């Protein structure tokens, strides 16, 4: 057994990750005070759940997590909030005040000044693991902690962990609950900073998450606490593997080695189905073959772009509850001569496929019914590119005029950073498009 | 077409289905960015206290 | 806490600045003598921006007032919320400025400016973390023109990295006729231009026009114009005095508002308009407030949004209301007028709102716009200031206070550096 | 009102589009890089797809199917059908043709069928000894097809002299596959030649080229109500029963065949397009498809009506404002 510790920064890295333990504690059978009838290993045990939870002598099972907010708001509701008892005190790490929305001054200015103490509360849960294997990130592109901060803390992990991996979990700016017109600028900035010392990094578009929210919630105007919740389950989906039995995707390596061939082509494709609304009165509920079907739809893709339109390195079918192989091949037999699936030459057209029998567990009073099966796919697909065609664009627009540059001059950045960033992301649309160009 | 390694458990089953087949920058260059950086807005903010003294 | 340093200073700047203090104090639930009565803890979460935490849960304003003269500090003293302020924090001179700039930047102004600014760090020395300062003053006058700019000047000496905030009010002769005040309006924006990090642009010539040909206030009195300059100031504050996800304090305004170091000079707006007195009958739709709020009938400085385009935009909503309703209608006014916002910065318009609404209203909308036609509002200036500056009329007022000339080219060109930045970006 | 961007400043069509959308008063046009549009009329190569749908408050509509150009480019489309199960060996109407390399191909396997009486055609060149096609691609630096020259084409008179037919084909959001109903053949000035096939002009209907070497139609273009009348009285049918239906088949077929890749029913943005499909009919009244060109431009005595109907048909069935000229082809 082999522990993942959890990193979230900013207000979303640190809300999501609320979202996620949340989760995580129900799916577990953990109490908001830490403790696990489940668990008859009192003080301890290698399970499969202890890679994400250490165990106390007084049997409290406490979160590999470490939370980072260059202010103290927004984490300040998990020390007082309702899962208190989970997280001791050190790993609740909060600044004064924050970035600003402003990328330079979230990694030069104020990184500086808490990256060490960052570390060292890092370092101290590494040190309490047997064989720990690398981070979970959890945060934003459009703050300036979530960008600037987190590029830093990426750095820093590297120089002090070279032998272990680094996973993303990255939303994505959407004008429909941005903050901040400078977003692209801070977004460019830290994908082209953190790039090569990410292994794997999972996109999710606030955009595909709000109109999931609006289309098949029923949500009118849905907030972070509805975006939040969906985007645990399908963080959920995408970690399973590493908290329960399983012989797929056991090992943070192994997402590198199933999803990601070309290390800097290393940005998943996540899709799940079924988003159905509890209020929704008695839903007949979706086959093995509806819900694989689903998963070839735009609109259940954590990021909207259209796989038709670019080939495939790497498919992962992800399930939960009632699944038997029997219909999974018999499903994608089907869907196989219906919809457009290319994969690259170098690659074999195939999906490895994971089962657990536990259905979606759902947070009781939350806006997602109850499903006898769901499922998550994590396909390497070019068409992800398309996100990033649309943020150089943003950027280009702006950066042309020097807009808002200033703000980041005046925090010790070079214009010639902003050059070299957005030069990078070029160059990542080129990579995609050489891979994709078949068709 | 072909089922591949699969692999039960009391939890699930997991198993790869193919349809067809196929044909560092260290700590001291990182101070050094952060100095630097820092350097260059102390330096304009001197600046700016110079023109103000003036 | 992100507190905000407030100071007042000059007949207008005081008598803006008690009444900005009277609304949000009635807003937050307290009382003159400064104890919370209220029923929301939404009043109290955020009252630190402005209000400091004294023993038996006392709150006082977070405010310094400033004048050359002893009068104002009187009847503010003696106003309805006269006695909430620190008493040190009444900071006073006696010879006045007479309308003069240059005695208020440069000799009356620079004797009594130390004893202000100790004043201001007590204040500061206080704050756990401190956003900056708001300063509220008029441009056409003597001492918040040219104390008040001295004032901005020095502060950011000592807080080179605070944000610097004002309200400045800008002169109109439909208002007064002074002719000297196209001078000290003109030598303060050359400050501000320098030295402000964001300048809400109130224009007594839109507060008249508002309140005389919209309002049918056919004999309009300073009353009038600050009732209409308190809403603004509670409206363009919403964000930072109760919680909220944009704009909520001074630094993130400035980088959503800012593109460009110089043009930092806002338009407000609001709506709906109302006369002290109006008793409100019926609350407008979101449609409405989203119409009138963009309405030119409805900005606080006296330009034509049309003959400009819009950098940035924040929108503040209060009252109970639909977020899909607002956003919906917010989205209608861009696509239907998109040519007016720059494209070249993507959804540059924001927008907040907030459940709890202004005292006597339901629904309110607040505009804070950063467009390209306030260089109207300069070229107006300006246009007054060559007519005499030509001729060097008037001139000996400042130059028997210790002004050259030179001081003057210099405003004047700062100035119209200024408007010719703001049409280089309006033809982008 | 609704909001439009014009991208491909050259469009004959989409010209008259544009001023068809002014001139009724619903309908503004923006600055090309505003991205507040309902339309875009978009440019002609790297049409930036996946920058559409991502503006709350619009609906969007643009003017191509991404991917149509698997049916529009000369080696695509020859790859599209030997490939594609629904037409492959299902197919009676395409020559033979195989793509080629001036050096995954077929330029052996082209050999092979060669050997029979063989006339094949490729800035365009025809022969009937391999020798010296095979060495003409390896002349120029683009890839390259060969497909059979139709040997014995069906002939005008008085004139005995050969043509294509031009039709266009609008395809709506909704995939619904639409036939303008007037289509036109491109004839040729000079009698066609037997023995030798070289010299073009006789040989090239293809517009330009005739408008340089020709007398019996204005500017060799011969409308459907004249091709039908001379069917009748010189063959004893009509254009529908002769020509049309296979040419309606032959329009249904290649579409439905690509419609799952180019779809756009359940996706964020909309897709129409206008296609120009050429065909040729043979001395046996059997008509073959040639090439479907993306970006058609259409004849000028049928501008109005059929630029008309784009915007009947394609942009107000999306964008409703404040007897068809169509035949819709059911599948
Ligand atoms: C917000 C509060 C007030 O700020 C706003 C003003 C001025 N003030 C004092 C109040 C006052 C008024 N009038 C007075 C006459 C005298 Br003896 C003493 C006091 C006043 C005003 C009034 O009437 O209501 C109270 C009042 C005053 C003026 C006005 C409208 C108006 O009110 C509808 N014009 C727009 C101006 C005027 O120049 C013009 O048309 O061209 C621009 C006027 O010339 C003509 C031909 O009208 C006039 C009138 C004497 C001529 C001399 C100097 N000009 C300066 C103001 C202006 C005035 C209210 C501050
Ligand atoms: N889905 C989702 N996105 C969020 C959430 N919170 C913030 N975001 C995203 O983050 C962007 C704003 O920056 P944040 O990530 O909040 O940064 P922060 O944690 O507030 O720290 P700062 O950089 O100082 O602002 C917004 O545009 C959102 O898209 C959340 O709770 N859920
Ligand atoms: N809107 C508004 N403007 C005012 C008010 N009082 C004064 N002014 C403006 O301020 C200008 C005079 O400035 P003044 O107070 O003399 O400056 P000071 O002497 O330095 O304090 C006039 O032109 C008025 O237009 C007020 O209550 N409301
Ligand atoms: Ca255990
Ligand atoms: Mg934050």
């Amino acid at each position: 057994m082999r522990e993942c510790i959890s990193i979230h920064v900013g207000q979303a890295g640190v809300q999501i990750g609320n979202a996620c333990w949340e989760l995580y504690c129900l799916e577990h059978g953990i109490q908001p005070d830490g403790q696990m009838p489940s668990d008859k290993t009192i003080g301890g045990g290698d399970d499969s759940f202890n890679t994400f939870f250490s165990e106390t002598g007084a049997g409290k099972h406490v979160p590999r997590a470490v939370f980072v907010d260059l202010e103290p708001t927004v984490i300040d509701e998990v020390r007082t909030g309702t899962y208190r008892q989970l997280f001791h005190p050190e790993q609740l790490i909060t600044g004064k005040e924050d970035a600003a929305n402003n990328y330079a001054r979230g990694h030069y200015t104020i990184g500086k000044e808490i990256i060490d103490l960052v570390l060292d509360r890092i370092r101290k849960l590494a040190d309490q693991c047997t064989g720990l294997q690398g981070f979970l990130v959890f945060h934003s592109f459009g703050g300036g902690t979530g960008s600037g901060f987190t590029s830093l803390l990426m750095e820093r992990l590297s120089v002090d962990y070279g032998k272990k991996s680094k996973l993303e979990f990255s939303i994505y700016p959407a004008p429909q609950v941005s903050t901040a017109v400078v977003e692209p600028y801070n977004s460019i900035l830290t994908t082209h900073t953190t790039l090569e010392h990410s292994d794997c990094a999972f996109m999710v578009d606030n955009e595909a998450i709000y109109d999931i929210c609006r289309r098949n919630l029923d949500i009118e105007r849905p907030t972070y606490t509805n975006l939040n919740r969906l985007i645990s389950q399908i963080v959920s989906s995408i970690t399973a593997s590493l908290r329960f039995d399983g012989a797929l995707n056991v090992d943070l390596t192994e997402f590198q080695t199933n999803l990601v061939p070309y290390p800097r082509i290393h940005f998943p494709l996540a899709t799940y189905a079924p988003v159905i609304s509890a209020e929704k009165a008695y839903h007949e509920q979706l086959s093995v073959a509806e819900i694989t079907n689903a998963c070839f739809e735009p609109a259940n893709q954590m990021v909207k772009c259209d796989p038709r339109h670019g080939k495939y390195m790497a498919c992962c079918l992800l399930y939960r509850g009632d699944v038997v192989p029997k219909d999974v091949n018999a499903a994608i037999a089907t869907i196989k001569t219906k919809r457009s699936i290319q994969f690259v030459d170098w690659c074999p057209t195939g999906f490895k496929v994971g089962i657990n029998y536990q259905p979606p567990t759902v947070v009781p009073g939350g806006d997602l019914a109850k499903v006898q099966r769901a499922v998550c796919m994590l396909s390497n697909t070019t068409a992800i590119a398309e996100a990033w065609a649309r943020l150089d664009h943003k950027f280009d627009l702006m950066y042309a005029k020097r807009a808002f540059v200033h703000w980041y001059v005046g925090e010790g950045m070079e214009e010639g950073e902003f050059s070299e960033a957005r030069e990078d992301m070029a160059a990542l649309e080129k990579d995609y498009e050489e891979v994709g160009v078949d068709s | 077409m072909e089922v591949i390694e699969l692999n039960k458990c009391t939890s699930g089953q997991s198993f790869e289905v193919i349809l067809k087949p196929p044909s560092d920058p260290s700590l001291e260059e990182i101070q050094k960015k952060l100095e630097a950086a820092e350097e260059r807005r102390k330096y304009q903010e001197a600046e700016l206290l110079k023109h103000l003294a003036e | 806490m992100r507190e905000i340093v407030h100071i007042q200073a000059g007949q207008c700047g005081n008598q803006i600045g008690a009444k900005f203090w009277e609304v949000i104090s009635d807003e937050h639930g307290i009382d003159p003598t400064g104890s919370y009565h209220g029923d929301s803890d939404l009043q109290l979460e955020r009252i630190n921006v402005y209000y400091n935490e004294a023993t038996g849960n006392k709150y006082v304003p977070r405010a310094i007032l400033v004048d050359l003269e002893p009068g104002t500090m009187d009847s503010v003293r003696s106003g309805p919320f006269g006695q909430i302020f620190r008493p040190d924090n009444f900071v006073f001179g006696q010879s006045g400025a007479g309308n003069n700039w240059a005695k208020g930047h440069y000799t009356e102004g620079a004797e009594l400016v130390d004893s202000v600014l100790d004043v201001v760090r007590k204040e500061s020395e206080s704050c756990d973390c401190l956003q900056g300062f708001q300063l509220t003053h008029s441009l056409g006058g003597g001492t918040g023109s040219g104390m008040g700019t001295l004032l901005i000047s020095k502060i950011r000496e000592e807080y080179p990295d605070r944000i610097m905030n004002t309200f400045s009010v800008m002169p109109s002769p439909k208002v007064s006729d002074t002719v000297v005040e196209p001078y000290n309006a003109t030598l303060s924006v050359h400050q501000l231009v320098e030295n402000t990090d964001e300048t809400y642009c109130i224009d007594n010539e839109a507060l008249y026009d508002i309140c005389f040909r919209t309002l049918k206030l056919t004999t309009p009195t300073y009353g009038d114009l600050n009732h209409l300059v308190s809403a603004t100031m509670s409206g363009v504050t919403t964000c930072l005095r109760f919680p909220g996800q944009l704009n909520a304090d001074l630094r993130k305004l400035a980088v959503n508002m800012v593109p460009f170091p110089r043009l930092h000079f806002f338009m407000p707006g609001f709506a709906p308009l109302t006369s002290r007195g109006s008793q409100q009958y019926r609350a407008l739709t979101v449609p409405e407030l989203t119409q009138q709020m963009f309405d030119s009938k409805n900005m606080m400085a006296a330009c034509d949004p049309r003959h400009g385009r819009y950098l940035t935009v924040a929108a503040i909503f209060r009252g109970r209301m639909s977020m899909k309703e607002v956003d919906e209608q917010m989205l209608n006014v861009q696509n239907k007028n998109s040519s007016y916002f720059v494209e070249w910065i993507p959804n540059n318009v924001k927008t907040a709102v907030c459940d709890i609404p202004p005292r006597g209203l339901k629904m309110s909308a607040t505009f804070i716009g950063n467009s390209t036609a306030i260089q109207e509002l300069f070229k107006r200036i300006s246009e007054q200031f060559t007519a005499m500056f030509r001729r060097k009329a008037f001139l000996h007022w400042y130059t028997g206070e210790g002004m050259d000339e030179m001081e003057f080219t210099e405003a004047e060109s700062n100035m119209n550096d200024l408007v010719s930045e703001y049409q280089q970006y309006q033809d982008a | 009102m609704y909001t439009f961007v014009v991208r491909d400043e050259n469009s004959s069509v989409y010209a008259e589009v544009s001023r068809l959308l002014l001139a009724t008063g619903q309908w503004k046009r923006l600055r090309k890089d505003n991205p507040r549009f309902n339309l875009m009329l978009g440019e002609r190569n790297r049409l930036p797809f996946g920058r559409l749908g991502h503006e709350p408050g619009l609906v969007q509509l643009v003017n191509y199917y991404r991917g149509a150009d698997k049916l529009c480019r000369k080696a695509s489309l020859v790859k599209l059908i030997k490939t594609s199960p629904e037409l492959s060996e299902s197919c009676t109407w395409f020559p033979e043709s195989y793509v080629i390399y001036p050096t995954t191909d077929e330029r052996e396997v082209f050999l092979a069928a060669y050997n029979r009486g063989n006339v094949w055609i490729a800035g365009i060149l025809i022969s009937s000894e391999a020798s010296e096609l095979l060495d003409f691609i390896d002349e120029q630096g683009q890839v390259h097809v060969i497909q059979k020259y139709l040997e014995k084409p069906l002939l005008l008179e008085p004139g005995h002299r050969k043509f294509d037919i031009r039709s266009w084909v609008l395809v709506d959001h909704l995939y619904n596959i639409y036939l303008y109903r007037e289509g036109v053949l491109r004839t040729s000035s000079e009698p066609y030649n037997s023995a030798n096939f070289q010299d073009k002009t006789c040989h090239l209907t293809n517009h330009c080229i005739q408008k340089e070497y020709s007398r019996y139609e204005e500017g060799n273009e011969m409308f459907f109500e004249e091709f039908n009348q001379y069917l009748m009285d010189a063959l004893n049918t009509t254009l529908e029963n002769s020509i049309l239906l296979q040419i309606k088949h032959i329009i249904r077929s290649c579409l439905m065949c690509i419609e799952p890749a180019i779809s756009t029913k359940h996706l964020h943005y909309q897709s129409f397009q206008l296609f120009g499909f050429d065909f040729m009919v043979d001395e046996e009244l059997k008509v073959w498809l040639i090439e479907v060109n993306g970006a058609p431009a259409c004849a000028q005595k049928l501008y109005a009506e059929l630029c008309q109907g784009i915007v009947d048909v394609a942009i107000s069935s999306v964008f409703p404002l404040a007897t068809s000229i169509f035949i819709k082809l059911h599948h």
